[PDB]
């Protein structure tokens, strides 16, 4: 393989390449835009070191006060029923609705695994509210507290519109800390300085800031109150030792403990309260989307690839003329019951079939006579559509053609002629029809045609009677030319006994659906059966980039008319 | 970005000498909200006066050596590695 291989595979492949990766761009799209936004508050702390005080912040002591402050064990989520209605609704601008609880009691489960209570309330309107916890309806209204159900709640400043449901779990107060103790971390900055910096992440931006303004006053207020409480110990004691001028010494003692007390001052220091950076941290959507993009191609490129080290079928004649088959045409898709040669003369494919008819004036010259069998390796790979299309664009040339459909199993070609059905070639070689009954016309044609018949159970044993041989020997002297359209030669043998009376047989090759290897075993099971196969018909081929640059040529062929 | 830079210096110059003085303002603090036997309330009153010069002279460790000044020849965008790498990657 080299450049030009690989770049004709990807713009064969352009339509899977680019909706693998339109597909993949378009769930990191939508994952950027539909994931929640998640905030970062920091706060800056000096302390007057800074390694101890690191782990006394993330303490569930320090932490579990702020639980308690703020009532972080209440966690309340608007509803949303599937896993992206919270995201679509923060696109439709509709702003979240939040309501604030101060007093919160469950009823308190705690089966098996759910630890954690639940309820769902429903606003009704701007006092009034709803809630169910298990299908127990309970009305309530903003101040009055609810005590009823063993469930105690309190709701107030409902800031939502009518309609909207939230999930009000009580979760307990270590889940509460541990949730708070993974957004929450500390640092120092200078890694000598007295400075802590606190950061803090949550999706509500101004939650997150109140959150770590308790967590750095509660951290402040211990730090200066254990720094306090040594001087506050002393001053205890003196206290407790006051007994005259040793007494006024100790008064002096007495007031330097006071104002050293009250002064205070924690080592530890706050600099900058916490606010909310308002950019999102999370989720960054350029490094999804780019993400989305490359694991998009390098996905599309990986199937492409493996597409092409797969793919055994046929891709120009010159694989089958590489093994010594002579490829007498290479007939297009035909994207045009009918006869193409008649429906559409000027189709590309009626174009490469006529191609054909004059390569076969001269290969069936020299012939024992003038019977052409038409064979595959398997099946709809285009030998009833060549062969029919072949005795049609025979018959505009002046010569009388006979088609034989020959296909005693699946034949259909009195289908696409219009037929009498009766009396094919069944009925013929089974001796209950004559010669000259099973010859029709064909209507739009310009050739005559024997059906198949009716199907008989020993095709193979009918096609092997001494009448089949006597139909051609008298066909072979009222007509020009005999097309006989077969079965495939892989599935069954009838084109192997067909064969034997035919001048000459031509294989016909879908383009990607057959091997090289499947034509040159069909040829070869030909030969094995005393039946010399001229050459092949590369049928069903498709413009193809990679066929250019691997070979000099795609074998399509050019359209040539005047537009009008 | 001169007259930014020189706010930024003056402010951090006068919040230093402050932030010193801040533990002795505390103390000061609490002790003008504890002023009211009355020998003690004279040494109250030394500790009164020693913490109010505390806090005026406590100015120190940030010095101003060079006031800012805008360097007139632009930083960005740098042109000759701008065409420069135009002429390589074109
Ligand atoms: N080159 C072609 N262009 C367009 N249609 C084709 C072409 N070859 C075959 N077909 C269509 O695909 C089908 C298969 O053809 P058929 O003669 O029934 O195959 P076979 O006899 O080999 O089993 C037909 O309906 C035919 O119209
Ligand atoms: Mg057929």
């Amino acid at each position: 393989i080299d450049l030009g291989r690989v770049i004709g595979e990807l713009i064969d492949h352009r339509k899977l390449i680019i909706s693998i990766t339109s597909v993949f761009t378009l769930f990191a799209i939508l994952y950027a835009l539909l994931a929640t936004p998640i905030y970062e508050t920091d706060a800056l702390i000096q302390i007057e070191q800074s390694a101890p005080e690191t782990a006394l912040l993330q303490s569930r002591m320090i932490l579990g006060k702020t639980i308690d402050d703020l009532n972080l064990q209440i966690q309340i989520e608007q509803k949303y029923f599937p896993v992206i209605g919270r995201g679509l609704a923060r696109l439709m601008g509709e702003k979240p609705g939040n309501i604030d609880i101060t007093r919160l009691y469950l009823p308190d489960s705690d089966d098996i695994s759910n630890n954690t209570p639940s309820i769902i309330l429903t606003v009704k309107d701007k006092e009034n509210y709803s809630i169910n916890s298990d299908g127990i309806q309970l009305n309530g209204v903003v101040g009055t507290l609810l005590n009823e159900k063993g469930i105690s709640l309190l709701v107030n400043e409902i800031d939502a519109k009518p309609g909207d449901q939230f999930v009000i779990t009580q979760l307990p107060r270590l889940k509460a800390i541990s949730d708070l103790l993974k957004s929450f971390s500390v640092a120092d900055l200078g890694k000598d300085t007295g400075m802590l910096t606190l950061t803090l992440t949550g999706d509500n931006p101004k939650r997150i800031s109140h959150i770590l303004d308790s967590i750095s006053q509660n951290y402040l207020a211990q730090n200066i109150a254990r720094q306090a409480a040594q001087d506050a110990k002393s001053l205890e004691f003196l206290n407790q030792q006051l007994p005259r001028a040793v007494y006024l010494q100790l008064l002096n003692r007495q007031q330097e403990l006071n104002i050293a007390k009250s002064s205070a001052i924690g080592n530890v220091r706050i600099i900058d309260n916490a606010v909310t950076d308002p950019n999102p941290v999370r989720p960054k959507k350029t490094i999804i989307i780019v993400i989305g993009v490359v694991l998009g191609l390098i996905v599309s490129v990986v199937l492409v690839l493996f597409q092409v080290f797969l793919r055994r079928g046929i891709e120009s004649p010159e694989q089958l003329e590489e093994i010594g088959i002579n490829v007498y045409a290479s007939i297009p898709i035909s994207e045009w019951d009918t006869l193409l040669a008649v429906g559409n003369p000027a189709d590309l494919a009626v174009e490469a079939i006529r191609g054909l008819r004059t390569s076969l004036h001269f290969a069936m010259m020299e012939a024992k006579n003038n019977v052409l069998m038409i064979s595959g390796a398997s099946p709809s790979a285009g030998m009833t559509f060549i062969s029919s299309n072949l005795a049609a664009t025979i018959a505009i040339t002046g010569k009388k053609v006979l088609f034989i459909d020959a296909d005693l199993r699946k034949g259909y070609a009195h289908k696409m002629f219009g037929h009498k059905n009766d009396k094919g070639l069944s009925e013929f070689l089974s001796g209950q029809a004559a010669a000259e009954m099973i010859i029709d016309k064909v209507e739009g044609g310009g050739f005559d045609y024997i059906g198949r018949g009716q199907i008989p159970p020993n095709p193979a044993e009918l096609l092997m009677h001494p009448r089949f041989e006597q139909l051609l020997n008298w066909a072979s002297q009222n007509y020009d030319l005999i097309i006989i359209d077969t079965p495939p030669i892989l599935a069954v043998t009838d084109a192997a006994i067909i064969g034997r009376y035919a001048g000459t047989c031509l294989l016909v090759a879908r383009f990607e659906k057959n091997t090289v290897k499947e034509i040159d075993v069909s040829m070869k099971r030909f030969e094995q059966s005393g039946v010399v196969v001229k050459g092949c018909i590369l049928n069903g081929v498709v413009k193809k980039a990679s066929s250019y640059y691997r070979y000099g040529h795609n074998h399509y062929g050019y359209s040539y008319y005047d537009k009008k | 970005i001169s007259h930014i830079l020189d706010s930024i210096s003056q402010n951090y110059l006068a919040q230093n000498i402050a932030r010193q003085a801040a533990q002795d303002a505390k103390s000061l603090e609490f002790l003008n909200q504890q002023l009211p036997g009355r020998a003690v309330y004279l040494q109250l009153l030394n500790r009164q006066q020693e913490l109010n010069i505390a806090k005026s002279s406590a100015i120190g460790n940030v010095r101003i050596i060079d006031n800012a000044v805008t360097d007139p020849n632009p930083v960005r965008p740098k042109k000759t590695i701008i065409i420069v790498i135009g002429v390589v990657l074109g």
